[PDB]
RNA sequence: ACCGAAACUAAUGUUAGCGGACCGGAGGCUAUGUUGGGCGUGUAGUGAGGCGUAACAAAUAGAGAAUACCCGGGUGAAGGAACUAGGCAAAAUGGUGCCGUAACUUCGGGAGAAGGCACGCUGAUAUGUAGGUGAGGUCCCUCGCGGAUGGAGCUGAAAUCAGUCGAAGAUACCAGCUGGCUGCAAACGCGGUAAGUUCGUAAUGAUGGCCAGGCUGUCUCCACCGGUAUGGCUGUUCGCCAUUUAAAGUCGAGCUGGGUCGGUCCUGCUCCUGGACGCAUCACUGGUGUUCGGGUUGUCAUGGCACUGCCCGGUAGCUAAAUGCGGGUGUGUAAGCGCAGCGAUGCGUUGAGCUAACCGG
């Protein structure tokens, strides 16, 4: 509808960088400690997007101290402060879900170098 | 061979001031035999009050003390990982010690300036982690390009050693550490070969002001770190080390009664250190000499006696090892033998630490 | 989403390797247990020189799921496998003394601070 | 003897499995296929066949007469037997080669024990190799349906190295679940669990009991196409036990069929916000999504068929575990052309092409 396009519009990033899946990105999203509000660091491999506007979600994998964590970032959401993408992955796929089978060798993403 | 533990940092923290009150209360090595000093090859002895304990009762006319052997791991500049000569040197350094010790100013000094400017624990300890843990990552990504091929041939072994290199990868692409794993026992047989950097115990000498002990954020910090680690913290003072390194017996303990300090930290990094490896001393008795051995935790005596002597060894048949509480209680040898407190131990149990031991071999 | 049956690995350094929830404590008929949650466990699986012996029954905080938990912006985050921190049975502290992978802010109250204190990293 | 084509279980009222063993198995020869272009004689071995009156293979892929092509199913978050009398059913395993294989043993076995690795395609070795077949020509000859040589041509593994594509190479169909303890019966010889009502003998068993790994919709709890426990044991009600809780107060023309070895049916907790339940919803997280896109195996003619062939994703809708009380989307760079490459293939055009139920007209 129009008013729901208007609704989001009005709510949606304007400055969402480009990334694909196999793209390693790090995404640094807002951590609210008592009252002190700092930025941590997620990096990983973007494993899916979601493309919904405003509820554009996209899903980054990352193996912290030796367990697979899977973080599932809104797009627009106020807490993701930045995406940078580290790197540019070249995969077929538009969601890497069989890197959940995958380890370390198995695991490695083609850079995408163009 | 000695057990020894590494000194690591970066500049301008209070390091130099520290290894050099630490080499001079290393003993001179005119009077202890095959003890050559290097100049960075830092030997310092043990403040043990067990060994007195023991000569106040047995009388030795001398007595040997153990010492622990420490590196100093000097010359660093940033990216030093990516195989630079002087990073290759630094990363070689670290390689052939046993531990690891990382120094860390904790204290507030306008005139000792940091590369950073902004006095900060926890980003200086991250930029050395860093930097192991990429030198780390390439002997590890050799490793698997190493042992992959091998695995693919069936070897079980080689297998197991994949799994463990698999997941020890992703921490150091990471730039995490080992430590921060859970590794079984196995796991760390395995990958002991290769001397993983990070994997290796550290301790994290804190240099801070005398009066700074407490309500220290940088203490905070170091020991918030340590705790996630997993590894040990020794606070110090680089003043209080120096002055206890110019001085001399008596005005020693003036000092250390004026701070209020019961023993001083550098015993404190004594213990850490000797501590952190899993080993330990015990006691020989003797008129000539009452000396403490150090050994690895777990070591028999065949083989503590092997490390004196090879005849000590594979001639042993039995030793005669007092436990140091009864040793201590009832006044020496000879009360020892009054009460029936020794242990007939033959080769299979373990050596306990501070025993005292009298070694029967036969070559 | 852990419930009883359901098997977690340990995410401290306490000795057991694999424990299962027994129960779903803090109320009648509740079926699961999310992050922040304590279980009732026992021991399927110990280091042989461990703090805890196999078939040992105690308490346990979920500290990560598969199924995950949801942040307030609709976020979710999602661990490969399911971790518990062993707890001793009547003070709820845990017995380990280090903790091994990340957890969550969920953690993040008076009962588990020295869990967050202790873990690596807080997602 | 073993595996496997040509009445043990469950569901329905035959189907899927099981035991023994759109259909299209409904040496020499030949049928026949693939590819290329009666009489006479009396042969290999009385006697096929041949000859007279092209080669090869040999009784699409595949070992094959299997197989595929010429309520009944599919998928499922997290968990993983908590279901239940009982893992019933389902899920799973599943091929070939190589390595490796325990107790015990009647020395055969156990055994395919278990367990591990490799597998596609392309190129090279080798313009098709080893091997098989074998023309011409040459020579011999008791001279013929002969012998030797010779290798043309045809067929042709298997392996190594290199490259290369996918998420996946035994890609579909097809195709062992495995292990431990024990009763009985073949001949023969003489503690476990949190909790547990459950004469020997290798091999064998649709045999009884128990345990474990894997696996799973069996279940929590199903989805899609006023309140008033969960479990172990047992047929149990009960009971004990484990662990919870505020509390565990004092019906088979609906199902099952275990009993009668086998046997027709509302409030907690914290401090000075939760559990359970109910309603609604689909914005989020996800499931499904045989109507969207893609990968891929076999085959037949990009499509059909193979469970949607197998899969990977996924729109709308529905939904709970979720949360209140022209464009977009999805898939993922179409086709064609061009370039590189010997080729598989890669790259450019190109985030292309296609795009359901969506949104705006
Ligand atoms: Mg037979
Ligand atoms: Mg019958
Ligand atoms: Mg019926
Ligand atoms: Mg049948
Ligand atoms: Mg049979
Ligand atoms: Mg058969
Ligand atoms: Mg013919
Ligand atoms: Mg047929
Ligand atoms: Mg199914
Ligand atoms: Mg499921
Ligand atoms: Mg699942
Ligand atoms: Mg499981
Ligand atoms: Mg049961
Ligand atoms: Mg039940
Ligand atoms: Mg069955
Ligand atoms: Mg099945
Ligand atoms: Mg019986
Ligand atoms: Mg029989
Ligand atoms: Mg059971
Ligand atoms: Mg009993
Ligand atoms: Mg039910
Ligand atoms: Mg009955
Ligand atoms: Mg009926
Ligand atoms: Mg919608
Ligand atoms: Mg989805
Ligand atoms: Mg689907
Ligand atoms: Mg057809
Ligand atoms: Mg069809
Ligand atoms: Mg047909
Ligand atoms: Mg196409």
């Amino acid at each position: 509808s129009n008013i729901i396009k208007q609704l989001e519009q009005e709510q949606m990033k304007q400055d969402v960088p480009s990334f694909r899946p196999g793209d390693t990105v790090e995404v640094k999203v807002w951590v609210v400690e008592g009252s002190k509000k700092r930025l941590q660091a997620f990096e990983g491999v973007v494993i899916a997007i979601r493309n919904r506007g405003l509820h554009s979600a996209f899903t980054v994998r990352k193996i912290s101290n030796g367990e697979g964590v899977e973080r599932v970032f809104q797009t627009h959401s106020p807490v993701v402060d930045s995406i940078s993408v580290k790197r540019r992955g070249a995969v077929r796929k538009a969601k890497l879900y069989y890197l959940r089978e995958r380890t370390g060798k198995a695991a490695r993403i083609k850079e995408r170098l163009n | 061979m000695g057990f020894k533990c590494g000194i690591v940092g970066l500049p301008n923290v209070g390091k130099s001031t520290l290894f050099n009150a630490l080499t001079k209360a290393g003993i001179e090595a005119a009077n202890f035999p095959f003890c050559t000093i290097e100049p960075n090859t830092g030997v310092v002895p043990m403040p043990d009050p067990r060994l007195d304990q023991l000569a106040e009762i047995v009388k030795p006319q001398r007595t040997l003390p153990t010492t622990m052997e420490f590196v100093d791991i000097a010359g660093l500049v940033k990216g030093a990982s990516k195989g630079e000569g002087l990073g290759n040197q630094f990363l070689t350094n670290i390689r052939e010690t046993e531990a690891i010790g990382h120094v860390v100013r904790c204290f507030e000094n306008d005139n000792i300036i940091a590369v950073s400017g902004k006095v900060n624990p926890a980003d200086d300890i991250e930029v050395i982690n860093t930097e192991l843990a990429l030198a780390d990552l390439d002997t590890c990504e050799r490793a698997i390009h190493r042992v992959q091929k091998k695995a693919k041939g069936g070897d079980k072994d080689a297998k197991a050693e994949l799994a463990v290199l698999e997941k020890c990868l992703p921490q150091l692409e990471n730039a995490g550490m080992l430590r921060a794993l859970d590794l079984s026992a196995e796991e760390k047989a395995a990958i002991r070969y290769l001397s993983f950097l990070t994997l290796k115990p550290t301790m994290y000498i804190a240099n801070v002001n005398e009066d700074g002990f407490e309500n220290n954020p940088y203490l905070d910090q170091v020991r918030e770190i340590a705790a996630k680690e997993g590894s040990v913290v020794v606070p110090v003072c680089a003043a209080v080390e120096a002055d206890i390194a110019e001085l001399d017996d008596e005005e020693r303990d003036e000092f250390m009664q004026e701070l209020g300090l019961e023993e001083p930290g550098l015993n404190r990094v004594i213990r850490a250190g000797y501590k952190l490896l899993n080993l330990q001393t015990y006691f020989t008795a003797g008129v000539k000499e009452v000396r403490a051995w150090t050994i690895p935790v777990g070591a028999t005596a065949p083989q503590a006696a092997g490390k004196i002597h090879t005849d000590f060894e594979k001639g042993f048949i039995r030793a005669q090892t007092i436990s140091f509480e009864d040793f201590i209680t009832y006044k020496g040898e000879q009360g020892a033998k009054e009460a029936g407190k020794m242990r007939a131990e033959g080769k299979d149990y373990i050596v306990k630490d501070g025993d005292v031991m009298n070694f029967l071999f036969n070559v | 989403m852990i419930q009883e049956q359901t098997m977690l690995n340990v995410a401290d350094n306490s000795g057991a390797r694999r424990v299962m929830c027994i129960k779903v404590l803090g109320g009648s008929h509740r079926r699961y247990a999310g992050v922040g949650d304590i279980i009732k466990i026992t021991i399927k699986e110990a280091i042989p020189r461990g703090k805890v012996k196999k078939g040992d029954v105690l308490k346990a905080v979920v500290v990560r799921t598969k199924k995950g938990v949801r942040r307030p912006d609709g976020s979710v985050i999602r661990f490969d496998g399911n971790a518990c921190v062993l707890l001793n049975n009547n003070s709820e502290q845990p017995i380990g003394t280090r903790i091994f992978g990340p957890v969550t802010r969920e953690l993040r109250s008076e009962k588990f601070m020295k869990i967050i204190s202790l873990a690596p990293e807080v997602l």
